[PDB]
RNA sequence: GAGAGUUUGAUCCUGGCUCAGGAUGAACGCUAGCGAUAGGCUUAACACAUGCAAGUCGAGGGGCAGCAUAUGGCGACCGGCGCACGGGUGCGUAACGCGUAUGCAACUUGCCUUACAGAGGGGGAUAACCCGCGGACUAAAACCGCAUACACUUGUAUUAUUGCAUGAUAUUACAAGGAAAUAUAGCUGUAAGAUAGGCAUGCGUCCCAUUAGCUUGUUGGUGAGGUAACGGCUCACAAGGCGACGAUGGGUAGGGGAACUGAGAGGUUUAUCCCCCACACUGGUACUGAGACACGGACCAGACUCCUCGGGAGGCAGCAGUGAGGAAUAUUGGUCAAUGGGCGAGAGCCUGAACCAGCCAAG
RNA sequence: UACCGUAAGAAACAGCAUCGGCUAACUCUGCCAGCAGCCAUACGGAGGAUGCGAGCGUUAUCCGGAUUUAUUGGGUUUAAAGGGUGCGUAGGUUGUUCGGUAAGUCAGCGGUGAACCUGAGCGCUCAACGUUCAGCCUGCCGUUGAAACUGC
């Protein structure tokens, strides 16, 4: 544009959006599991992923992926939800923090223990 | 030894008031961002006891105490008609 | 805590009495017409206003304003 | 913190016996682990820069945060960045003690400094990272001038040939003349690689 | 009233004071009219830096010093009536010569012998 | 002042996206030795119990319950000074509120300093005490006259100088009017200084025009009243004023210096620190005072809460408990030894300011 | 500060197919995952190795590369992007020359603008930090000059 055009109007800047908006800028949130179900990945991936419908304290519905081998989650279980989205799964943009509140650590883990909330073996 | 009250030079824009006139002072300066020199004006309200000013005359005004609600200037001299 | 309440109330009554007296005197003087009588009652009212300003019920500038106005009126009858 | 691990592993990994002279470096010139001496896979230029940085760090006993701060100091200072970095590394109190020969190894010098057997300008200084300036005097503490380890280390060190260090055996002390040039410093560290790695 | 006092400005365990001229209602480390010196009580000589002319001017116009500020001013020699003399002139107090009084008191040094003959 | 990947069978472009780097008052998982020095409810101007946080003066007065034979001192009362600061919070506010630069010939200013004058006489109350809520007695540096101030205020006149229009200053006055405290350090008037406020200005100060007209004390004048002070600030002719250089309305926000970040331009936020503003359960009104949005004052109206049958209390945005909310943030701790503050002649008293200690992967 | 007698009381966390620094065995949908993607130099365990280190990882938020709002510093035939075409209001821009003015512009002088941040020290045994001094004031205001260019 011309200098006169920019004087008249100017430039416009647009703020970005959060990748995980249901956290409300909190690093984690507390929630209650509505339904703990199993889902299918996209076309090039075949598995049975474990997902949970979680009602956060700020009255928001989220789909949170439960990581690790096996879980003890059921309905009406208090869990901690953090950010992070799985690629093949569509609409699942949150993770359950293992080893906190109701959800326990992954049993039998020896490597990457801190990512799955597993205590150091004796 | 006075403290040199503010003074302005402007052009009369209205005189349809009892002993009060409107003086428009215009100037140019660069834009804070784009650097182009732009025009802006500022209006005033001055006291003229003798009502000796018309419209468009170039006048000089001085800052005074509040003489009314939004009237803080007086007419010192007339430079042009 | 009641000491402040009592002192404030006593001082409020004390100030109000003298302030009202001075205001009534000023109002009565403002309505006079006889120049000689006005000149005869001006000094006592000036004394009252100045004593009030000294006691700090009113401000010295307020007393000065009132005295100036009343002297101007007495000049113009 | 300190490395306090095995030393022959680092010596064999880097080839050069940076921790002095050892009998293990012969008949074993491979990096540790079961995958050693299996040819030599092509390591990138970044890998070479990283290995040079690690060689300097293991040589002088400096951890990564302190090393980065030393690089920042060299960058702020006036002169060649790499030469200044090597000068700052050599100006540490434990390195100065080791060059004076009071202790056999740099780790021994650090242990003596920490355990307060070294005095700087007549006062006890026990910070191993203390930066020695030219004109200062570093000597054995008077209460520990008859230590068996110190006496053994000084036995046979009658050379004291370092040009930038003046040794006085009568006072059991030494002084630093000036900052030596990088070519005078006897270390095989290529400071240029560390400089580009830390600046890129 | 206007006062001469100290603002604590060092760190924990090491107090350093800034000798300022401030209104009494101001916060201790807050607003100040002017800064006239500094005071370090950690050193045994009790380090003092002061602007003599400005301190004398503030005392003249009537700033009231605190106890420690008054002691500092007396030590520096601001508190004098040599200017108050209406019957004399050029009355050189020369008390700075006696106020020098250099206390070069040191401590003897002793050493422990190392009898490690083994 | 430098990055990488990713649309294709392969290529060159355009274009968004995702990862590398730095930072946090962070939180979470695993793990944990010390020292130093920082920081510690970011969620609601949420709710509770207990304690503390602003008192001091017996060199002001009557007195004397706690002691030596009123004197050591001191509960209460009258009186002086202080509590408007220190400390806490960010609701509100798009505004001369804030920043920067000025003006007041339109201003006020306790305590402090200096200079010039003066501290002469007198009167009446009512706290406490005493007798029953009502009555009686009495003192002061409490309150109030009279006398003297011609340094002050008001009015008039004269002279001289002068400015920026209203005007300002300085000699001459005559006239009227205005003060004080004593005890073992003080008091009153005036002027100057210092300090602290107030008012008014130039410029800068977020989005929406799917907000284009707004305004009737509103714009100016005359006069009066009022104020520390100018002024539609208020009250009894003319029709003007503001507006695409964005009026009006709506939404959002305390504002700066810092801090962080980037080669710079610039961008983000004002956590701790400093300055200014606003506020003290929500509104309204004032009183006292040098000074008031009155933060440990009052009255009224609301709502909420508590304890009691006539009613009476509280406000946790001062410091520590606790509860709740939350991903998440500590002791119902010590001392006035230092610095600062209030009062006191001083010694001194008080100080949840402050200085410290305790707790917390903790920068 | 000094003396007893003591290695004694004190290391974990995340990676290891490429980008990226690091390797082979045993298991096997369970999974992993920033991307290329992998159901094994990528999943789980074992042995080793590589970062860092009283910390190491994950999530959240902000900034830079990002020139992805481009005054400095981007574009519009076909990638997003020329109004269907004119006339015309406000606004923006204005051939050549002479003479004034001094609004923009230029220059000089003066005032104004804690802590933090930059060279030099000094004190914290070092360092963070604290403190002093030199170098920034590179904005605003006032007052004197200049007249090439823009404005009148
Ligand atoms: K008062
Ligand atoms: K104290
Ligand atoms: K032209
Ligand atoms: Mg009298
Ligand atoms: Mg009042
Ligand atoms: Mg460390
Ligand atoms: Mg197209
Ligand atoms: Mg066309």
């Amino acid at each position: 544009p011309t200098i006169q055009q920019l004087v008249r109007k100017g430039r416009e800047s647009f703020a970005d959006k959060s990748k995980s908006p249901a956290l409300n800028s909190c690093p984690q949130r507390r929630g209650v599991c509505v339904r703990v179900y199993t889902t299918t990945p996209k076309k090039p991936n075949s598995a049975m992923r474990k997902v949970a419908r979680v009602r956060l304290t700020n009255s928001k519905e989220v789909n949170a992926y439960i990581p690790g081998e096996g879980h003890n989650l059921q309905e009406h279980s208090i869990v901690l939800v953090r950010g992070g989205r799985v690629k093949d799964l569509p609409g699942v943009r949150y993770h359950i923090v293992r080893g906190t509140l109701d959800t326990a650590g992954v049993n039998g883990r020896t490597q990457r223990r801190s990512k799955y909330g597993a205590k150091r073996p004796k | 030894e006075r403290n040199l009250r503010k003074e302005r030079v402007g052009v009369v824009s209205s005189n349809k008031m009892d002993k009060t006139i409107t003086v428009a002072v215009k100037w140019k300066e660069k834009h804070p961002i784009y650097g182009k020199f732009v025009n802006k004006t500022k209006k005033y309200h001055a006291h003229d006891e003798k009502n000796e000013c018309g419209i468009g005359d170039t006048v000089r005004i001085m800052e005074t105490r509040p003489l009314s609600r939004t009237k803080r200037w007086r007419l010192t001299e007339i430079i042009e008609r | 805590s009641e000491k402040r309440i009592r002192q404030t109330n006593a001082r409020r009554l004390h100030n109000r009495y003298y302030a009202r007296t001075a205001r009534n005197a000023v109002k009565a003087f403002r309505a006079l017409t006889d120049r000689t009588e006005a000149e005869k009652k001006y000094p006592v009212l000036a004394s009252m206003l100045d004593r009030l300003a000294g006691k700090n019920i009113i401000h010295k500038n307020k007393a000065a304003n009132l005295k100036s106005k009343l002297a101007r009126r007495i000049n113009t009858l | 913190a300190r490395y306090t691990g095995p030393k022959s592993k680092i010596a064999r990994k880097f080839g050069d016996p940076i921790f002095g002279a050892d009998k293990v470096l012969s008949k074993k010139n491979y990096p540790p682990g079961q995958h050693g001496n299996n040819r030599r896979r092509k390591t990138s230029e970044y890998g070479l820069q990283l290995r040079e940085k690690q060689k300097a760090k293991y040589t002088y006993g400096v951890l990564e945060k302190q090393f980065r701060h030393l690089f920042h100091r060299a960058q702020r200072a006036k002169g060649v960045t790499g030469e200044l970095l090597i000068q700052f590394l050599e100006a540490r109190l434990d390195n100065v003690v080791f060059r004076l020969g009071i202790a056999p190894t740099r780790s021994a010098a650090r242990q003596l400094v920490s355990h307060r057997h070294i005095t700087v300008d007549g006062s006890v200084v026990n910070i191993p990272s203390y930066s020695v300036k030219p004109g200062q005097v570093i000597g054995v503490r008077e209460r520990s001038k008859s230590l068996e380890v110190i006496a053994d280390a000084l036995t046979g060190f009658n050379h004291s040939k370092y040009p930038w260090m003046e040794w006085d055996q009568s006072s059991l002390s030494g002084k630093l003349l000036h900052m030596p040039d990088r070519t005078d410093i006897p270390e095989n560290i290529k400071e240029q690689l560390i400089v580009e790695l830390y600046s890129k | 009233a206007t006062k001469i006092r100290l603002q604590r400005h060092g760190r924990k365990g090491y107090a350093f004071y800034k000798i300022v001229v401030a209104d009494s209602r101001a916060p201790r480390d807050g607003k100040f009219i002017e800064r006239i010196g500094s005071y370090n009580p950690n050193t045994n000589p009790a380090t003092i830096d002061l602007n003599f002319e400005r301190a004398l001017y503030w005392i003249g116009v009537g700033a009231q010093p605190t106890d420690t500020a008054r002691n500092i001013l007396s030590r520096e020699g601001v508190l004098m009536m040599k200017h108050l003399l209406g019957g004399v002139k050029k009355g050189a107090f020369d008390q700075a010569a006696a106020e020098n009084k250099f206390e070069a008191w040191l401590k003897g040094k002793k050493d422990a012998l190392n009898n490690m003959k083994a």
